[PDB]
């Protein structure tokens, strides 16, 4: 849900960038 | 940084300022 808790919530730049790839 | 509120428009406009070339794609389906 990397777009749940971002969007439907708050999240940390930290897990966004995890998503490098 | 600021409130991290990201919703389609933001999400990949996050990922493009906090990735950007680097390669990202976020999910949607799963």
């Amino acid at each position: 849900g990397i777009v749940e808790q971002c969007c439907t919530s708050i999240c940390s730049l930290y897990q966004l960038e995890n998503y490098c790839n | 940084f600021v409130n991290q509120h990201l919703c389609x428009s933001d999400l990949v406009e996050a990922l493009y300022l906090v990735c950007g070339e680097r390669g990202f794609f976020y999910t949607k389906p799963t």
